[PDB]
């Protein structure tokens, strides 16, 4: 891992990693994080078929007590490449599956309020939107900015208000959320 | 205004304008905000002159005299206030909006106390009148207040 993340201080860290992982893969091929950091290399190295094909045999993988956590990350990995094309019901599936074995996940409920926004349907998607903003304690401006817009666009003018206070508050450097949500929310307000 | 001779108008484009019971143009002051709260300060024997007190949304009051120049108090606030209301006699100063709380002041603008909380945005607070008899005697230590808040409560 931290080969992988050095970035290209060596430029050979990444491929003698890889071949320590395939000699482990080779002597013991059911150890998650082997497969995990394997697959996170594929991913760096343009692979695309190998990829998706290691996430999948981790897939089958029934699941074990002891390594929950690496099979979470996975399956997150699995539903952001379900996420980057079109077929977003598989990636529905695997963020409902996250959300039935974790109930704090940050990047899922997320992902999941961005998919029920772009399908149109506020309310759930601000909610989730909500529930992830509650999760990182008032520190993210995206999502912020994604909860402030959900929240115009429903009608909902007082919460998007306060939103766009609390952000503006933290971070004085946003003038695009000042002309495109505030004035909107302040003028209709009355 | 109390003494039945002047007229103050907001507007959300940041204009106030003070007219007389002709409606003629007074007096105009342009801001950069809009205008929500405004009220005139009761008539007094101590200070006998009445100034126009208007809560602007870039986290200020403003006291404005009749000709429109600033008496510059320009008292800032840690939140947006909505609705301001004055006591009689020019004693207190209801403040209410944003934090969802509704806050007391005096005139001068020393924080007193704090009434209620009510978790949510409290549209428009009121103050009981109160009417004095001629050499009347008593405390009046007791005070109401009615609140409005924006989920449909009406408080008292």
């Amino acid at each position: 891992y931290v080969f992988f993340l050095g970035g290209p201080r060596y430029k050979g860290g990444l491929e003698q990693g890889l071949k320590n992982l395939n000699d482990i893969l080779k002597t013991n091929n059911d150890y998650i994080p082997a497969m995990l950091a394997l697959a996170v290399g594929k991913f760096i190295q343009k692979k695309s078929t190998d990829a998706k094909n290691l996430l999948k045999l981790l897939w089958k993988r029934q699941y074990t007590t002891e390594y929950g956590e690496d099979l979470e990350r996975a399956w997150l990995l699995s539903a952001d490449s379900f996420i980057a094309i079109q077929k977003y019901d598989s990636a529905e599936e695997i963020l409902k599956k996250c959300l039935k074995y974790n109930q704090s996940c940050g990047k899922a409920e997320e992902y999941m309020g961005l998919i029920k926004e772009k399908e149109q349907s506020y309310v759930d998607a601000a909610t989730h939107y909500e529930k992830a903003y509650k999760l990182t304690n008032e520190k993210s401006a995206s999502i912020a900015f994604r909860l402030s817009f959900n929240y115009l666009k429903a009608k909902r003018y007082v919460d998007c208000i306060n939103i766009c206070k609390k952000i503006l508050v933290l971070f004085p450097n946003y003038p695009k959320i000042e002309k495109d949500c505030l004035e909107k929310a302040r003028q209709a307000l009355k | 205004s109390w003494d039945g001779l002047y007229l103050g108008f907001g507007t959300m484009g940041g204009i106030i304008g003070i007219r007389n019971r002709a409606l003629e143009q007074l007096a105009e002051i342009q801001r950069s905000f809009p205008i929500w709260c405004m009220d005139w300060t009761p008539i007094t024997p101590d200070y006998q002159n009445s100034v126009l007190v208007v809560g602007v949304w870039e986290q200020s009051i403003a006291h404005y005299n009749i000709q429109g120049q600033q008496l510059g108090s320009d008292k800032k606030l840690t939140y947006d206030p909505i609705d301001i209301n004055f006591s009689t006699q020019g004693e207190f100063l209801l403040v209410s909006g944003t934090n969802n709380k509704c806050t007391l002041y005096t005139r001068e603008g020393g924080f007193l106390i704090d009434v209620a909380t009510k978790n949510d945005w409290v549209w428009n607070n009121k103050l009981k009148p109160v009417i004095k008899e001629a050499g009347s005697v008593a405390v009046q230590d007791q005070l109401h207040v009615a609140l409005t808040t924006n989920d449909g409560e009406i408080s008292m």
